[PDB]
């Protein structure tokens, strides 16, 4: 339909919207984020997982009959469909390069997007410098990480979005979660992060498999290893107390809710607790390798390389990864597989971890049988796309 | 001027190589900072501590200081960026070359070492000017896939992925890397494929190059450690130090 621009003018008209975008965690932003104001103000209207150009959104106001919609919506639709939507909030995640691919391109697409609803707030992330780099029309709040700070440090050198927009020096931080966020300054420059609005003021307890923090005074808790999910879950209680929802409702809401954040991928091989773990890119692999090395276990490591048209052709990213933090974990014994077994297994061994403990694998087969003979309990399996669906095929052959 | 990476100070070691790893926090793209964590695994293998420094905009370089130079790719607005601190270190990377140490440089690394390049859109950015290649653009088109090239001075064969839209060709008193087997090369007119002029090795090769080519990996550290002790001394052989990465190598039978 052409004419799903006549539906939206029309229908959008009659709710208080709430727009989500950026890079990534828009849709478990989304999710929580309706979780938690459903406590407060009844029924929420919202997109299905992923559905987030014209057709998803007019859809999601079709099934619907003063009333609040938070919409995820694609970053390059945004420009065109608040030409037709009038949202009162934009919720900024983040912004990072495409991976196929200019950070500054997709960043005016949601500059030129809330700048279409000029009297709408935007809420961003103050942690991502993108976010401070231009003078923006619209009123701007921050949520981020201020817990203690150190004296200003260079981000690793393989971190991408490190120059200062204002000067053309290298950023250092005070604090660095992932990627390029943290508290960010400008060594040459006044251009620092801004003042937080929404403060994530204490990390209480992180482990592999859960977190517990502090937002503007209150304590949170998720059941999911990770930084990424902590961003997602600060947002969201920052959109909500915006709304004005009182502790209590946000409590109560986010433990009904966090849910959305799924649990990590757990099974048994024989006696051994098993866990999987998507890897797809080098911030991606880097932070779950940050997750696992907080286990408080001997653990084996696996780790499947695929190159099929689903994993991308392209393995040239496990270089990029900090596989180097292998040496910093109680490993006992690595498996190298999938079809690229040989090129990942040359990955490990130059990082200097042992390679008496290294294994290569023609067949995940052969991994599963090492994993129901190996000593350790504890096993962690990190795979490619294609690696991870055969792998569970396999499991659901027993 | 950081330390990036550094040897285990509990093991020993009768040599010493530092690395520079130029502009390594922003020339850092398509996985070519792979060839650093190479360099050190090769060079630890050779009985050589290995100190890696990231020497980036407003570093001073000294040439003394360092054994190898890796100068990689980088994203169009880095490599702007970068260009504008270059002549800061001309001096000392025309002196360093001069005196016939190691440099591994790739893509827009490989073409900040000479005259110029220019963007797709037609905008020169000037390089070092230490080496005489240049670089053209092409408006629209890219050379993207295999490619596969041998170098008869060495008799080595290097496979590797080529992406650039820049066109190079290579100035009188340089030589290629390689001659092109299958693939773009420099400039889809010649069938030159890199630089090698003194100890410069430059490519266009993703792979990383020294990941999938042990063989040039083995060369630039022999090469940087028969500078600094001398060429009377006896390293660990190829075979013996390399012989899995050997007998897995990615090699084909294609000739031309
Ligand atoms: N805050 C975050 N920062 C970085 N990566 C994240 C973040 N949240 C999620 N991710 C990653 O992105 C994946 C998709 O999460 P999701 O919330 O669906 O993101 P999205 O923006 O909707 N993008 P996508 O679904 O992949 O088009 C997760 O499985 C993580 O791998
Ligand atoms: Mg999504
Ligand atoms: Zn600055």
């Amino acid at each position: 339909m052409a004419c799903d621009k006549d539906i939206l003018k029309d229908l959008s008209k009659d709710y208080d919207i709430v727009v989500v975008t950026g890079t990534n965690g828009k849709t478990l932003t989304t999710a929580l984020t309706v979780g938690i104001l459903k406590e407060a103000f009844g029924e929420i209207i919202t997109n299905p997982s992923g559905a987030n150009m014209i057709t998803g959104i007019t859809s999601t106001f079709l099934a619907a009959k003063r009333q609040i919609a938070v919409l995820e919506i694609d970053e390059a639709s945004l420009p065109r469909i608040t030409t037709y939507l009038k949202p009162s909030l934009f919720v900024y995640t983040n912004i990072f390069r495409d991976q196929m691919d200019e950070i500054y391109t997709t960043y005016q697409m949601i500059v030129d997007g809330a700048r279409n609803a000029p009297k709408a707030t935007i809420l961003a992330n103050g942690d991502s410098p993108i976010f401070s780099s231009k003078d923006i029309v619209n009123p701007v709040q921050y949520y981020g990480f201020d817990t203690a700070k150190h004296a200003p440090q260079l981000a690793h050198y393989n971190t991408e979005g490190i120059l200062c927009p204002k000067c053309e020096h290298i950023l250092q931080y005070r604090l660095n979660t992932y990627a390029n966020l943290g508290d960010f300054v400008c060594l040459n420059c006044q251009f620092q992060r801004p003042t937080l609005d929404y403060q994530l003021t204490e990390l209480t307890a992180i482990t592999h498999q859960s977190s517990e923090f502090v937002i503007d005074g209150q304590n949170y808790k998720i059941n999911v290893g990770g930084l990424y999910n902590i961003y997602n879950a600060l947002a969201a209680v920052s959109v909500a107390e915006f709304f004005g929802v009182s502790p209590e409702k946000i409590k109560a809401g986010f433990n009904k809710s966090k849910a959305v954040f799924g649990r990590q991928e757990t099974f048994t091989i024989g006696d051994k607790s098993c866990t999987l773990i998507l890897i797809k890119n080098p911030v991606g692999a880097s932070q779950a390798l940050e997750m696992i090395q907080l286990a408080d276990y001997p653990f084996s490591l696996s780790v499947l390389l695929n190159a099929n048209y689903a994993d991308g052709i392209d393995t040239s990213w496990i270089w990029d990864a900090n596989f180097e933090l292998i040496t910093q974990m109680p490993i006992t014994e690595i498996n190298a597989g999938g079809v690229r077994h040989s090129e990942i297994a040359r990955r490990l061994r130059v990082t200097g971890f042992d390679d008496t403990k290294i294994k290569q694998a023609e067949k995940l087969e052969q991994i599963i049988e090492t994993i129901e003979k190996q000593e350790a309990k504890h096993a962690y399996i990190l795979a490619t796309y294609t690696a991870m669906l055969e792998f569970r095929s396999l499991l659901a052959d027993r | 001027t950081y330390t990036s990476l550094k040897s285990p100070e509990n093991q020993d070691y009768i040599y010493d190589l530092t690395i520079a790893h130029l502009y390594g926090n922003l020339m850092n793209t398509y996985g070519d900072n792979g060839n650093i964590l190479m360099l050190k695994y090769v060079a630890e293998k050779l009985g050589a501590r290995v100190t890696v420094d990231i020497v980036s905009i407003n570093d001073t370089f000294e040439q003394d200081d360092y054994d190898i130079v890796f100068f990689g790719g980088g994203q169009d607005y880095e490599q702007s960026i970068v260009a504008k601190d270059l002549p800061s270190k001309k001096a000392a990377l025309a002196d360093y070359i001069a005196n016939n140490k190691v440099v591994l440089a790739i893509c827009g690394g490989f073409q900040l070492l000479g005259q110029y390049y220019v963007q797709a859109n037609g905008v020169k950015i000037d390089g070092l000017g230490i080496m005489g290649h240049y670089t053209l653009n092409q408006h629209q088109n890219r050379f993207i896939g295999d490619i596969k090239i041998h170098n008869d001075e060495f008799n080595e064969t290097y496979y590797g992925f080529e992406n650039h839209q820049g066109r190079t060709f290579l100035s009188g008193d340089e030589k290629p890397l390689g001659r092109v087997v299958y693939g773009n090369g420099n400039n889809k007119e010649d069938q030159t494929e890199g630089v090698h002029y003194k100890n410069v090795y430059g490519s266009y090769f993703h792979g990383p190059i020294l990941s999938r080519n042990v063989n040039l990996a083995y060369r630039l550290v022999t090469t940087a450690l028969k500078k600094k002790y001398g060429s009377a001394i006896s390293l660990s052989s190829y075979d013996d130090i390399l012989k899995q990465e050997i007998t897995e190598e990615y090699a084909d039978l294609k000739s031309k």
